[PDB]
RNA sequence: GGCUAAUCCCCCAUGUGGACCCGCCCCUUGGGGUGUGUCCAAAGGGCUUUGCCCGCUUCCGGAUGGGCCCGCGUCCCAUCAGCUAGUUGGUGGGGUAAUGGCCCACCAAGGCGACGACGGGUAGCCGGUCUGAGAGGAUGGCCGGCCACAGGGGCACUGAGACACGGGCCCCACUCCUACGGGAGGCAGCAGUUAGGAAUCUUCCGCAAUGGGCGCAAGCCUGACGGAGCGACGCCGCUUGGAGGAAGAAGCCCUUCGGGGUGUAAACUCCUGAACCCGGGACGAAACCCCCGACGAGGGGACUGACGGUACCGGGGUAAUAGCGCCGGCCAACUCCGUGCCAGCAGCCGCGGUAAUACGGAGGGCGCGAGCGUUACCCGGAUUCACUGGGCGUAAAGGGCGUGUAGGCGGCCUGGGGCGUCCCAUGUGAAAGACCACGGCUCAACCGUGGGGGAGCGUGGGAUACGCUCAGGCUAGACG
């Protein structure tokens, strides 16, 4: 099942998230099929959240499905909103 | 050569044979001793030196040099090769470690003790 | 049978300004004619022109010289120090646009043969074209 | 894209195949003379349409037999039978370079 | 030790038998159409055949056969009758082929 | 750890005055005041034709000596620079120059080098208001060097600084004495160090 | 042998639709449409039960994942020269999701090989990595991609998917249980033991985070993972003090006995304040859930730590580890004493048989410095396998000579083609790495964000000088 989440790119005691889309059946740093955000935790920076919506949009059309956390930062960005 | 001849044949790539088969690739061997002898030098020079028959734990048996001054090496004491050759010495491919299992550091030496194993003397 | 006419043209220029001759025929062809016409341009002979021997059609390279020179050895610097082959029968060599030669840093040139006709290094770059690799001159 | 390839037919010994030599040529990677080798390819013929010497256009395709992945597309030219002979004299050659 | 897996295991028993007695079935069905089709009995091979067919989508139900394999079968089946029928043919029933 | 041991031993050795004593390497106590000769019992004795070698070696000694710094990070500070865009050397000398020790050695809060990386070391030096203890920083122009507010009434930097009264800083620096700021301007040029290295032998050094 | 439930199995029904044979249309390999005929569906559960939720069934499409096929590329030995029986093709068939000698029957007699078949030897492959001015050489640990294996060999069942590491049947070896009949096993999972070896860790903490499985959820599992532990194994940062201090204490070293050295080095003066003690003390963490709204959007709004009282901030606070190699040339650093072909050094040249700057200590010196040396291995140098970039009269190297097969190579002029060749466009060249820029941990190592680069191959378009090709001339080569 397509899917939509975070794999983990920092250091150790440095966490940096990558959203990714990948086949939930691989790995979670390995091979993924696009790379939509990337989301830091600790916020270090102003920009510690991106998202590229319009993308998102896409992944969902055709049915990937977003972790609680991922869909939380996907919610943050307003891949959702509606009105 | 022509370079339709390098086509058809090619330069060929030069193959080197290893001056020490402490087999493994091994660093060092551990092995026992065999014989303890003395050996005489080549031509150009003249001494008594104390090299020692090893088997080796690879199955291989060599003699090997042992360095420094004095030696408490004896026929069934238990070693480590070390690898470099004596240039005087015919067919010795290896040195003894000292301070390494049987093997004893050069005893008094002051100066390098990283080679021949003697640890640091101690002054008040 | 010449093997390599364009070879022969190159050498027959070498030996001769070696010697210091004034002229040179060699057997002609338009494509050694063009080579000619861009070592002319280019300064490094008088220039050329067409002749007949005996019947047969040649190209008569006129040579260029230094002047003459002071103590032992008054034999002229040459204008063509170097002519050399690149692309031979048997080895062919093809440079992209982005792998012409800077010849001599640029006190040479490198005649290209292009499908925009035969070019300097300089002048193939500014076309932007590639092709076989003919001389190296300087 | 399919891949077409070109070549003569030096084999019609076989039951509705035929046997294609297949030129190519390339700049070798280190010294860079420009090398010709080449190929034999077993081309599907069902009717039996094509002969020796014939230069066709050989199409990759849905597998055949073991073997016997292209099939014979067209008819580039007809009878060049020197090129068949020199397939069949190297072949001729192996008799020596032996015992 | 004792892995509970072990179900698993005990369960691919029952299923293997229930797969082997449906899929036997089906082939000693079609036996006997093909037969009763060398025999030229209009009739009768037709009526095993219709059997055969709908066993055969029955078994593609469930995991037994599905996929395309049921296809594949029963389109054999249908084509090997058919043809084994000329021999004064006249398929009277013709109930289970387009006429 | 750098070298720790008698200093102006290297004033000696290298035949020239590279103080890293700060005061008396002023005074006549440098003992390169009439002991210009170098270190042991063949120093007095006379001198054998340095080998190209001995020429780029002592050369890059001086250079590395002076700024106190080891030769692990001087190498890779030297790759480093050789990398950057711009000519080798002056890039060098550059960095060297942008190292924070250095930096508070050239503003004046310590006499020395070596006084000045205790000085950041203990954490009495603050960039840009906030507190760098590790004198490998690097300093981007634009940067404030300060004493820190707390170490501020320190009896040795009030004792420094009201030395630097009316001194003239580096022309790639400027210096509030009244405030113990500095502003680090420019990074320094070849021009603008005065010293007594050629570079170029340096590089040629690292070619082999 | 007996009882029995279901979302377990089976039989009619409905045929949206689909499968299948035959016909027709389009399309062109088995793609799509259509008509008749035959054949095929389902399952229920939970709530507030007049409605919703979790499910089930047939179908079309999407998405992701894979199967199979082709071009090209991918080590050494020719003292491996011939290899081949399902072997090469065909017809028909079996098998599968699907092409296929994948398998079987019958038919033909083929298929491959110096462009290196067959044989033997070594070996997971790649992104990349090390080295190199480059071309190249070498390598594929960790991280990512693919493959293969799960004590050895064979095999299938179940399933969307396996011929399945913690599933099954059989054979062999091994260990263990054994009432001697017969059974049980499978760390190349995390730790740990044992052996082998020069050598490679904790039988730790936690599911707080990320991810995965099941579940409506609450939640359960998770030695994936997130951490901590040990080892200078590697990289980076840091300390062993700072300033003053004799024309220079003592000891040790050399001495031309005048004195030179160790050396501002020490003592000592003054200053800062590693460790350490005290106090505050994290981010990593807002979802799942709850409430409003329609269980949507939106709005709010509370619970949730292994690391750990750790990082860090604030206060206080002591001058507080130095080692190792080398000093004849290459090569930076020299002198006494001791030993006299000894004892020993040694990478090569070579030292030592009484003045040893080469052995052994000492003083001094150079080099690096929490390291420094050694051994092994790779590239380097080595233009010493020479593509870049070498040679063969006497240094190693012209085959004793010819004929000529494959092959390599090809005069001048015109034209067609446009295969090589060149240009443009576009696709691809994952990420990580590399390069550039900015940024996040006080710096860096490390990390993030962004940019640029790129050989090669696919497709479309274009150029025609050279190479090729086809056609037509020529006569300077060749022959007559
Ligand atoms: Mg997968
Ligand atoms: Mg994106
Ligand atoms: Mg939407
Ligand atoms: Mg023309
Ligand atoms: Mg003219
Ligand atoms: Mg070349
Ligand atoms: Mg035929
Ligand atoms: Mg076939
Ligand atoms: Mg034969
Ligand atoms: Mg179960
Ligand atoms: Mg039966
Ligand atoms: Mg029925
Ligand atoms: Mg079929
Ligand atoms: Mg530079
Ligand atoms: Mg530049
Ligand atoms: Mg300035
Ligand atoms: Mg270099
Ligand atoms: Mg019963
Ligand atoms: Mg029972
Ligand atoms: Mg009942
Ligand atoms: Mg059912
Ligand atoms: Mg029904
Ligand atoms: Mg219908
Ligand atoms: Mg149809
Ligand atoms: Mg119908
Ligand atoms: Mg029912
Ligand atoms: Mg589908
Ligand atoms: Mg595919
Ligand atoms: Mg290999
Ligand atoms: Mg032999
Ligand atoms: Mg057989
Ligand atoms: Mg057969
Ligand atoms: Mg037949
Ligand atoms: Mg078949
Ligand atoms: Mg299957
Ligand atoms: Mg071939
Ligand atoms: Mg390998
Ligand atoms: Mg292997
Ligand atoms: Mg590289
Ligand atoms: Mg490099
Ligand atoms: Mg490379
Ligand atoms: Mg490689
Ligand atoms: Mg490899
Ligand atoms: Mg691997
Ligand atoms: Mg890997
Ligand atoms: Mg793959
Ligand atoms: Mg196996
Ligand atoms: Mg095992
Ligand atoms: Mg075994
Ligand atoms: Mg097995
Ligand atoms: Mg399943
Ligand atoms: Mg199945
Ligand atoms: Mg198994
Ligand atoms: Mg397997
Ligand atoms: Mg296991
Ligand atoms: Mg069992
Ligand atoms: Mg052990
Ligand atoms: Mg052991
Ligand atoms: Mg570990
Ligand atoms: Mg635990
Ligand atoms: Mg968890
Ligand atoms: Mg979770
Ligand atoms: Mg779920
Ligand atoms: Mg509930
Ligand atoms: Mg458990
Ligand atoms: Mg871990
Ligand atoms: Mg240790
Ligand atoms: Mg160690
Ligand atoms: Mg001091
Ligand atoms: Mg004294
Ligand atoms: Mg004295
Ligand atoms: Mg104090
Ligand atoms: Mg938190
Ligand atoms: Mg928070
Ligand atoms: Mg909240
Ligand atoms: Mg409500
Ligand atoms: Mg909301
Ligand atoms: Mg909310
Ligand atoms: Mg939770
Ligand atoms: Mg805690
Ligand atoms: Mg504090
Ligand atoms: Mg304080
Ligand atoms: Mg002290
Ligand atoms: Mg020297
Ligand atoms: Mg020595
Ligand atoms: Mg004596
Ligand atoms: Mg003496
Ligand atoms: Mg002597
Ligand atoms: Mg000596
Ligand atoms: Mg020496
Ligand atoms: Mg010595
Ligand atoms: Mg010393
Ligand atoms: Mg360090
Ligand atoms: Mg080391
Ligand atoms: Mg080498
Ligand atoms: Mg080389
Ligand atoms: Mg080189
Ligand atoms: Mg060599
Ligand atoms: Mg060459
Ligand atoms: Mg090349
Ligand atoms: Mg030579
Ligand atoms: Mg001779
Ligand atoms: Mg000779
Ligand atoms: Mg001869
Ligand atoms: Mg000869
Ligand atoms: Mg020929
Ligand atoms: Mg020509
Ligand atoms: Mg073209
Ligand atoms: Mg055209
Ligand atoms: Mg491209
Ligand atoms: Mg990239
Ligand atoms: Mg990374
Ligand atoms: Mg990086
Ligand atoms: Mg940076
Ligand atoms: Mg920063
Ligand atoms: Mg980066
Ligand atoms: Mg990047
Ligand atoms: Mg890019
Ligand atoms: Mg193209
Ligand atoms: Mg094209
Ligand atoms: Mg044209
Ligand atoms: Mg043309
Ligand atoms: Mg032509
Ligand atoms: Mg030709
Ligand atoms: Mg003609
Ligand atoms: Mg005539
Ligand atoms: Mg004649
Ligand atoms: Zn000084």
């Amino acid at each position: 099942m397509v899917k939509i989440r975070l794999a983990r790119f920092g250091s150790k005691h440095n966490p940096h998230y990558r959203i990714v889309v990948t086949d939930a059946r691989r790995k979670r740093d390995g091979k993924y099929i696009e790379k939509i955000g990337y989301y830091d935790p600790r916020k270090t920076t102003p920009d510690w959240l991106k998202v590229d919506v319009e993308r998102a949009r896409y992944w969902l059309s055709v049915g990937a499905q977003p972790t609680d956390t991922a869909r939380r930062l996907l919610r943050q960005a307003g891949v959702f909103r509606q009105e | 050569p022509t370079i339709n001849q390098l086509v058809r044949k090619g330069r060929e790539k030069v193959r080197k044979k290893s001056k020490v088969p402490a087999l493994k690739g091994a660093p060092f061997r551990r092995g026992v001793c065999t014989v303890v002898r003395t050996v005489t030098p080549k031509k150009p020079n003249s001494a008594l030196r104390k090299v020692a028959k090893v088997r080796l734990t690879s199955g291989y048996e060599v003699t090997a040099y042992i360095p420094g001054e004095g030696h408490n090496l004896q026929e069934h004491s238990v070693v480590l090769i070390r690898g470099g050759r004596v240039k005087d010495l015919l067919g010795v491919r290896y040195h003894i470690v000292r301070g390494v299992y049987d093997a004893a550091g050069v005893k008094d030496r002051k100066k390098s003790r990283s080679k021949y194993g003697t640890k640091k003397p101690k002054e008040a | 049978m010449l093997t390599d006419p364009i070879a022969d043209m190159l050498t027959r220029i070498r030996n001769a300004t070696r010697v210091y001759k004034e002229s040179t025929d060699v057997p002609a062809s338009r494509f050694k004619e063009e080579i000619l016409r861009i070592l002319a341009r280019e300064g490094f002979i008088k220039g050329y022109e067409r002749v007949d021997v005996d019947g047969k059609p040649y190209l008569r390279v006129y040579l260029k010289y230094g002047p003459r020179r002071q103590g032992p050895d008054p034999r002229p610097e040459q204008v063509i120090h170097h002519i050399r082959r690149i692309s031979k029968p048997g080895r062919r060599v093809y440079v992209g646009v982005k792998e012409i030669p800077r010849v001599r840093r640029g006190l040479g040139i490198a005649i290209l043969s292009t499908s925009k006709g035969v070019l300097t290094d300089r002048e193939a770059r500014k076309l932007g074209v590639g092709g076989e690799l003919i001389c190296e001159v300087w | 894209p399919k891949k077409v390839l070109t070549g003569v037919v030096v084999s019609d010994k076989m039951q509705k195949t035929v046997t294609v030599l297949v030129e190519r040529q390339f700049p070798h990677p280190l010294y860079g003379k420009v090398i010709k080798r080449s190929k034999k390819y077993l081309a599907h013929d069902p009717e039996e349409k094509y002969k020796l010497g014939d230069v066709v256009e050989i199409i990759e395709s849905r597998p055949i037999s073991k073997r016997k992945r292209f099939r014979v597309l067209r008819l580039v030219e007809s009878g060049r039978m020197d090129l068949v002979e020199k397939y069949l004299i190297r072949r001729q050659n192996y008799e020596s370079l032996s015992k | 030790r004792n892995l509970s897996a072990l179900k698993r295991h005990r369960q691919s028993l029952k299923r293997r038998l229930r797969n082997k007695a449906k899929k036997s079935a089906i082939k000693t069905l079609s036996k006997k159409a093909i037969q009763l089709a060398q025999e030229g009995k209009a009739e009768e091979a037709l009526k095993i055949m219709r059997k055969a067919e709908s066993l055969i989508d029955k078994a593609a139900k469930g995991s037994t056969l599905h996929k395309n394999a049921a296809a594949r079968r029963k389109s054999r089946l249908m084509r090997k009758v058919r043809q084994l029928l000329e021999a004064a043919g006249a398929p009277l029933i013709g109930g289970g082929l387009s006429a | 750890g750098r070298y720790i041991g008698p200093v102006c031993r290297l004033c000696r050795r290298e035949g020239v005055k590279l103080y890293l004593k700060g005061e008396r390497c002023y005074s006549p106590k440098c003992a390169m005041e009439r002991r210009p000769y170098p270190p042991g019992q063949h120093g007095q004795k006379r001198a054998r034709r340095p080998s190209d070698y001995a020429v780029r070696l002592r050369e890059k000694q001086k250079l590395r000596r002076i700024y106190g710094i080891s030769e692990r990070q001087f190498r890779n500070l030297f790759e480093e620079a050789s990398k950057k865009k711009g000519v080798t050397g002056s890039v060098f000398l550059g960095l060297l120059e942008s190292r924070l020790d250095n930096v508070v050695y050239r503003l004046g809060f310590a006499v020395s080098r070596r006084q000045a990386r205790q000085l950041v070391r203990h954490g009495h030096i603050t960039v840009n208001g906030r507190r760098v203890d590790l004198p490998s920083y690097r300093v981007r122009p634009g940067d404030e060097i300060a004493v820190a507010e707390k170490s501020r009434n320190l009896e040795l930097i009030r004792q420094n600084l009201e030395a630097m009264k009316g001194r003239k800083v580096g022309p790639w620096l400027s210096l509030d004495v009244e405030g113990m700021k500095g502003k680090f301007l420019r990074l320094p040029d070849r021009e603008d160090l005065a010293l007594p290295v050629n570079e170029q032998l340096v590089i040629e050094f690292y070619s082999r």
